[PDB]
């Protein structure tokens, strides 16, 4: 639908994501994807961190949030690294962070902290190849407030993809986030998106 | 507050005025003789290796435009239109001949030449003086093994003169394991701490790390995942501190090599260091070969760390007193392979960039004590730096520095302040040089 | 779902919440439970705060906003009360409220201010024993505008008891809100969340 | 269903519009609303400009924003204009903004700004009398990051008419939004909202 | 400024700068003139009764441990680490013997002194002198009835004294009524006023009640619902202004127990209270049992305000001129059954709390006549507090401090402002003492 | 910093120091020598047309209440209560006897007399002297064609006189042209950028305008579409620059009456102002019948700028050193038809309002430009204002004022810079009139 040609400030990734939700018009995955998000959420706001491991995430999975540098519009020469990983995490990296958050000497935790999530604009589209894929757009607002009068929010699209593994239960096997704010006014990006 | 009279630090640095992590009034002096008069952090060959390449990059509160000139030296000028002062760069890298100003259009070079103004001969006619409008350049950018680091004053020492005894530490490194690299983009984040707190942590503290870093110990399976909770204590010979006349120093520990990083990495590292380590014995020795694969915790004074080995890279950018803009790099060796290079880059964010789950540990420290700094009953309070004070040598037969032959204690704190002092209280670098003649003495004053 | 022995930063009270909400797999209440909340906002959002207590609001409704003091993690000793009500409203209580709110001579209330609220991440599933009460949870994001420049945002997680009671129309007879920041950086925490 | 003689606070127009949505009881064209909304959202927050006019906005389109001047409560006897236009646009004038957007030399888009958009609370009910008349009310927080370390975000409320042209298309003819914030504290308001 | 000579507030505390609201130097200049020199609210005995119970609270900018100390006393310290400054305790309350600083690892016992350094014989031997390393402690603690204050100045009065003539107000409802306890935790909210400016307005401002609170009169229903929109005035003889020397005064309303609290506690109240009355009327007379059941809105000097009856407890904790942080708790009567405690509480906090209808009425008074204080124009204009002037006594016979005998009026206003411009032109206590030798006199000039 | 002393601006305007546009100390220096000495953009009458209206304005960081009174003059207040403080008026505009205070009452009128005080008699009796309790007045209100101007200085010079030579060329379009009106209500955004930025760019940049604006240039199709990327140098005698003794100044761009507007409008425009321009050549001459018709881009010293034609009208009120309150109404002519009136005013705001693509283009220019000013390396860089210098002339026999004959050049940049280091370095207006007795003789020195 899309001629980036044309409208000169779309990337072709872009481009290529919005094509395959423009033509996904099916009500009944749009609602089981909300379920999941809102679920994944919940079980994230009230830290569940191992809860969400077990019932969320899937055992292939790649987290993974990213800091593009700030190149020119026209920039055409320049070819060093674009991106660094703010998270580019496996299962087991995953599974290392969260037994850091439970541990008993993690001091910056206590006390508790709170966290609320708020996800929108959720759009669904089955993968063309494998018809177990689910690719799954979200954009989340993630509310962080702790002692006294600690307060962040962060703001992010999400690009995830999701596969019924077993039990049935959709798990996420891919998320990916281009984080929009280049330098990060928040202390740091230790939550999960 | 006279500076030239006002005790902020202590005979041979063993205690500081709270208020040094708060006061915004020292903050605007420190701009003056902490960060105009030292050498500070810009970028490393393999950020613009290319005529043309370029960064943006902060010298204190200042924006500086770094770029790779033709005959491929390094220049620096001020981010900032000759004409009425606009930020001329908005981007933080690319490659450019010139840079032109979205304001009136005026076009400048490379090279800080003003070379074009629109419509000059009709407007200017020959009025204008353009060799006289190039952009302010920085006086002074020199290498070291290919990170490249500027300085506004003119009078400053060379840069190897003024990492003085830290040189040695870090040479076999930078210099002997053929080179290093400096992976981008950088990872960037904003605390409310004074730029000092984090500065002060790498240079010489290892004492925080079983206690503040318990959590990041325990979970991750580094190296040093025994010390997690302080359960033990390093063994004896476990390493030691050194600082030096200018103000760098560090933590050695001897061997660790894989460094904060976990399980899934050590087996790898801990082969590719001993192998270089190895060669490296015929070449430069046996204790400098031993120091290439031992992990270095240090501060190049004032705002730029290091963890050697865990391949961190930190510049800590100045805000205000309690504001700290912290970039995080990472470095690796130029001969290790690419997909080791890859995971290394991914491991130090994934531990101190700004997910790190170190790097979060250290947080509320730097804040708060930061932040205690400005209330009023705190001010006027000393910050101890004494552990193991009394027994640091000088001039010795092979470590040289201002040496603490122990794996923990605050020699490099010490050292740290007093340049820091001497800096504050000098109007210049004759001043300075004279306020140091006896730097030394002063900290092994007991021994 | 939850073992609150090994998601160690899990209260008991949030792991009950959280099973309710996994077993009601029924789309239609959700998106009753959706309209619901939406009508309550819009009527809220235009301070149409009578038929905001007519037409949503119970009349044996408690409607409670609490702020919890911050303790150790570790804490089992202290015992003394661990929060305080910024609201705990029968419906009298939420009339004169309303009444303050519509007085000509509240001064606050000139020039007339602007709220906008975004509610987001809706469940909703039965009571198991009322088979006429409604448990529904959702998040806010509640937007205050006045005096030309000043601006407060507020965020919480709201849980809802919500019945039929007469003319069919489901009403609001609890709402719950644990408000996430402890001191409040808004000059007063004066709106309906 | 207000009584704005007894519910002081509410504008007539306010009651207006919230009647004519607690009567349209009708949940696919709430569905077909939401899907819409994400959609315009998506394009937006890509920046496919050109993208967003040929598929979301109708030809006769009018596209406004208000500010609104701070008055008093009682006020009844100054008649002056009460609201200014941030923006009042046709199709044409909108196509203007989209080729400044578009333009190379449109300096202040270099870096490529990052926008994240967050549509809530969706309401739909058709038009009484033209059956092809589509009335959509939304929330929308609207999140603008750029330069490295500056970040706007908007808020408010849209008042909406779809109709369906040519290719069945359902298009936007009428945006209405009086904004909630009297002075800005966000640089411009130089957004799609 | 020169705060010897710059008159702040004129002679009889008639009239006051209105840049004190603004000034961001006199706001320093307070910080070491009223906070570091008088008593401020810390806690209840309610709220730390046991052994190793603690709150944290403020005391000006600064924060504070309040510990209950093994022999019963109450000991409080700064809430900073001895060694590298960070903020020991981040929590608001709890009990523990001790606490261990989360940076590197010291641990203080509850009476502040230095406990354990981790691996302290092998890291500084015997080098470290622990004695004098303990928590910087509050030199002066003292209760009035379960009610906690500190003061970190050596020199001040006794509380007791401290409270001068007001003491004899409070004394019926804080010590003859059996006794009071503080409902806890606190609503806490921060609004962009100065401190002054509620202090002020709940030591003496009766004055606004009918207009600013004419929507929450009108709403609630409570025993001064007439007097709305400024409907009636008050009766003669329905109470009076007193203030006093150190600067703490009240607004006296008479038997007005039921306070702000709506319809649905009046009559348990004013019957709870009556009674009470009818008892304390043998053992402490007439006139001090009817001041027990009389509404009293007051300001212990310099930043605690309450109103009894009501029972809204308030700390105006500074932040900078224009920001203050509001503590609001709620204060019963010990032996009121506890379904009544529960309900008052909840009362307090619905009308003057986080989300208190009536304390939003206030809100934009306070904001814009602190604000109003940084504008040029306004710096430099007198605040008027002269209602009433040349109508207040000294020495009544029944009434003691210096008195207005009427319901309305500006004495308690003088009379803060009067003790606030002696301290800030004074360096020490005796000064101040100095500076008040004809207090009274200063304050009835006219009559 | 001596303001006595400090060159800020260089002989002849040439140049100035960074700092100017980052100092807070200037800025507060400022709000004493510039805005409470000169003259400030109030209203129109267009919004106060009959008794009791009012708006609320800034003059400076002051607010103040501008009333219509019943005798059909207009008298401004302070909007601050005479009692404690509080703001007393809290919307925009609207009609009013008078203004009472939400916090305890008093009652103010529309000619700011204290006309009543809550139960004066039982309080007050009579002690209290209303006569001398009125608002604080702005001491000068005067009128220019309907534009109203305030001043808080008594010994300033009359408006006409204080506009200069500036007066004869707003004269056609403000007076000539039967009359313009204001449409409000304006709207209102904050940037972070220093009042100064915009007052200068405004004044006399048209040097920017086809590269800062060439997006907007191609997009709109306006009448100087052409020009967008500086793509074509505008020929010679396309118009001219002119300041004056007190600082206001403005460009003239020759016959451009639909200026800023798109296509959609430069018809019925040039249509519409040509018309005028005939019947204008008999009554005022043809050079000034033109004028009317040409685009001026003026400010009137120190924070209102406008440009004829294009109708847009500015309020750069200052909040701090780098933050301005944007003030944006529509100026139209009273005789044009309403509908193109209403499409006049939106074309405005759709130009260079909140939303305006046009102003758009000039934010980063105006914010980095003034943060820059903070930055430790550019405070004491100079800001160059040569272009044109030494081609200027002083009492042409048709174009008076300080003038440049080229409508690209830096002239109305130098007069507004020697009237503002001037003003910074006098105490009031007779040291201001003896340090501008050369004013002319300094800007043409090299002519
Ligand atoms: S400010 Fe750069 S060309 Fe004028
Ligand atoms: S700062 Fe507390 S142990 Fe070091
Ligand atoms: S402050 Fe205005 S009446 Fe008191
Ligand atoms: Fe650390
Ligand atoms: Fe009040
Ligand atoms: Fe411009």
């Amino acid at each position: 639908m899309i001629n980036i040609q044309e409208d000169k400030l779309v990337s072709a990734h872009d481009a290529e994501e919005i094509l395959r939700f423009f033509n996904c018009h099916d009500s009944a995955l749009q609602q089981e994807a909300t379920t999941l998000l809102t679920q994944e959420a919940h079980l994230l706001d009230i830290q569940a961190y191992r809860a969400w491991l077990e019932h969320c995430v899937g055992s292939e999975v790649q987290y993974q949030v990213i800091s593009r540098e700030l190149r020119a519009a026209s920039e055409r020469r320049y070819k060093l690294n674009e991106a660094m990983n703010v998270y580019n995490e496996n299962f087991q990296q995953l599974k290392v962070r969260v037994e850091h958050q439970l541990d008993p000497q993690n001091w910056g935790n206590s006390p508790k902290l709170r966290f609320t999530r708020f996800i929108t604009n959720v759009q669904a589209a089955m993968d063309v190849n494998d018809k177990e894929l689910l690719h799954i757009r979200s954009n989340v607002i993630l509310h962080r407030a702790r002692r006294g009068n600690q307060v962040d929010v962060f703001y992010a699209a999400r690009e995830d993809k999701w596969k019924r593994g077993e039990g049935g239960v959709r798990k996420l096997v891919q998320r990916f986030v281009d984080y929009p704010e280049r330098i990060l006014q928040t202390h740091n990006l230790m939550v999960f998106l | 507050m006279n500076y030239n009279n006002k005790i902020l630090v202590s005979e041979s640095g063993l205690s500081q005025k709270h208020l040094i992590h708060g006061d915004e009034e020292l903050f605007q002096h420190e701009l003056k003789t902490i960060f105009a008069r030292n050498w500070l952090f810009l970028t490393h060959d393999s950020l613009i290796p290319a005529p043309g390449d370029y960064v943006t990059a902060k010298m204190g509160i200042d924006e500086v435009i770094v770029s790779r000139q033709n005959d491929g030296s390094i220049r620096a000028f001020l981010n900032v239109c000759r004409h009425r002062g606009k930020t001329l760069v908005s981007v933080e890298a690319g490659n450019a001949k010139g840079f032109v100003c979205s304001y009136h259009g005026w076009g400048f070079g490379s090279n800080g030449e003003l070379q074009s103004v629109p419509f000059e001969k009709d407007l200017y006619g020959e009025s204008l003086n353009k060799k006289c409008l190039g952009l302010k350049e920085v006086a002074r950018v020199e290498s070291f093994h290919g990170f490249i680091y500027g300085c506004f004053d003119q009078e400053a020492p060379p840069l190897m003169d003024y990492l003085g005894d830290a040189a040695w530490y870090l040479e076999p490194m930078f210099k002997h394991s053929g080179g290093l690299e400096l992976v981008g983009p950088p990872g960037k984040v904003v605390i409310k701490a004074n730029w000092k707190a984090p500065a002060e942590n790498f240079v010489g503290d290892a004492y925080h790390v079983g206690w503040t870093h318990a959590s990041s110990l325990r979970s991750g399976e580094s190296i040093f995942s025994s010390l997690a909770g302080n359960a033990a204590l390093p063994p004896e010979g476990a390493g030691l501190q050194m600082t030096s006349k200018y103000g760098s120093g560090m933590g050695v520990l001897w061997d660790g090599y894989s460094g904060v990083h976990s399980a899934d990495l050590v087996p790898e590292l801990m082969a590719f260091g001993g192998a270089k380590q190895e060669r490296l014995n015929k070449e430069i020795g046996d204790v400098r070969a031993r120091i290439y694969r031992s992990h270095l915790n240090c501060t190049v004074f004032p705002n730029n760390s290091m963890l050697t080995c865990s391949g961190v890279f930190k510049v800590w950018n100045p805000i205000d007193a309690n504001t700290t803009e912290v970039w995080t790099y990472a470095i690796v060796e130029k001969d290790m392979p690419e997909d080791l290079k890859r995971r290394l880059a991914d491991s130090v964010q994934r531990t101190f960039g700004p997910a790190g789950f170190w790097e979060s540990d250290d947080n509320d420290n730097m804040e708060t004590a930061s932040q205690n700094g400005k209330k009023y009953q705190s001010r006027d309070s000393d910050l101890l730096s004494n552990l193991g004070f009394g027994e640091d040598v000088y001039g010795d037969a092979v470590y040289p520095g201002v040496v603490g032959k122990s794996a923990i204690g605050e020699t490099s704190y010490r050292g740290f302040y007093r340049a820091y002092q001497a800096h504050v209280s000098s109007s210049n670098w004759a001043e300075f040089e004279h306020a140091s003649s006896t730097w030394h003495t002063e900290l092994t004053k007991t021994t």
